[PDB]
């Protein structure tokens, strides 16, 4: 999930 | 009796969030896939789910104690919660008039049979216009609408939370808003707090539907090349 | 002397490939994310890269002895040179008098400071450009730029690669229908073969450069996120 | 590689 990690700062 | 401090500030921080993540415009559709009318119409809706998958994740950044979560927890509620966001959030655009979502012209005027060429069918789009008509009925006012996302996102039963005693605490605050506000502040509704709660169950088995007919459609290259993705990271499998 | 029939139908076959997957008017642009002048121009270049990785795949399959590669080669020399026949087919759009790539309209005519929109370097676009003007001043035939495509996909030289040996035959036999196509049917030509195995070597540092920027790119989610699912599976260090 | 599998028939 590394796109929704780093959306989620 | 009256609403107090911290459940006034709750809603406002919850219908600024809301106005932050929502244009009414629609001014960014122009820079996903152009729409075409096999499944058509599936890199255009694939663009549009994404960009609103961007903007639930903002909505939800700012949803009060949604931050304090674990990253763990606040992705599984986010992978599993996402598709009844956009559900709720779809609203704003569905008209009763043409039973179509209507956002910006004629290109993002979308009908039933736009999302069947996006390899949906029937059996997910009959109830979920169903959905749509319901809700659209309830005439919810802009604290209800941006609660009820709230209190879907905070959902306690999801695959894959761990703390579910302190998002069931979250959610809880939540729901005592809504009741509160309802309450006080909306003539008439003496049942509608009932049947927002329905409106969730609804989403529920909408959802159900739409993961089995999105794992038809990831499962073929041909179409899943067609997806984004952050689209393929959210409705997908892994843990 | 002449050539015989096994080169001419050679010859026949790859340039009815080259015009079935190249098409002049670049009608399918307005189906991209449009393009935006941080990054603006990543979505566009991304779906425009992404639709030519198809359609090199197109013409790599109709490339005779292609098909009857194992997969994993098929795959391994794909992944390997893809951006070097999207630079070596990309030469049919770029423009001496502008040093730009024209593709329709003022929309998709891409300068060089487009692509530095889309997360690339100078370091990657003066040899880029550096190396368009070389082969656009060759002023090949038809049947010399499908065959040097033809050429570079069959390298043997490339990581990943099982059947050095019957991919180098393939690519030897490719060579000397372009060493007789020369020498035959283009006239003044006395040199042009040492000219076009050079510029061979010179897409090896090119995709070299890109590689690493690309790279870079790939490693920051919120740039990752603007390609497409082909882009990431042929540029990714997946096996 | 799902897609380029698939691609290449
Ligand atoms: C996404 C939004 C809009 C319409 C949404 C809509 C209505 C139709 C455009 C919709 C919503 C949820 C599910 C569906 C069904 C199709 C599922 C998505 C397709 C994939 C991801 C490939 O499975 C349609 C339009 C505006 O209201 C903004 C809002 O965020
Ligand atoms: C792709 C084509 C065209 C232009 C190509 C061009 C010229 C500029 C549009 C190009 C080609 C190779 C590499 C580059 C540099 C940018 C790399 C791609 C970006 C990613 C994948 C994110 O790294 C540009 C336009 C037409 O000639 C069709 C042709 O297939």
């Amino acid at each position: 999930h590394k796109i929704l990690h780093r959306l989620l700062q | 009796h009256m609403l107090s401090d911290e459940q006034m500030q709750i809603i406002n921080s919850l219908v600024e969030a809301h106005h932050k993540t929502y244009d009414d415009s629609y001014s960014d559709f122009v820079r996903f896939r152009p729409p075409v009318r096999r499944l058509s119409m599936l890199p255009h809706l694939a663009d549009l789910v994404s960009y609103s998958i961007q903007k639930v994740i903002g909505f939800a950044k700012m949803i009060p104690g949604f931050r304090d979560l674990t990253a763990e927890d606040q992705i599984a509620l986010l992978k599993s919660s996402a598709i009844e966001i956009i559900m709720l959030r779809s609203n704003q655009s569905f008209s009763l008039e043409d039973m179509s979502w209507s956002c910006g012209g004629p290109d993002f005027k979308y009908c039933i049979n736009d999302v069947t060429k996006a390899g949906h069918t029937l059996e997910l789009l009959e109830p979920l216009v169903k959905f749509q008509v319901g809700l659209k009925k309830l005439k919810l006012h802009e604290e209800e609408h941006v609660l009820l996302m709230a209190i879907c996102l905070l959902s306690p039963d999801r695959p894959g939370v761990q703390d579910h005693v302190r998002i069931e605490a979250l959610q809880d605050r939540l729901c005592d808003v809504l009741q509160a506000y309802i309450r006080i502040q909306h003539p008439g509704g003496r049942l509608l707090y009932a049947k927002m709660i329905q409106k969730l169950a609804d989403l529920r088995s909408l959802n159900e539907e739409h993961s089995k007919q999105y794992r038809s459609l990831s499962f073929q290259p041909e179409h899943s090349m067609q997806l984004t993705p952050l689209v393929l990271e959210v409705f997908g499998s892994e843990v």
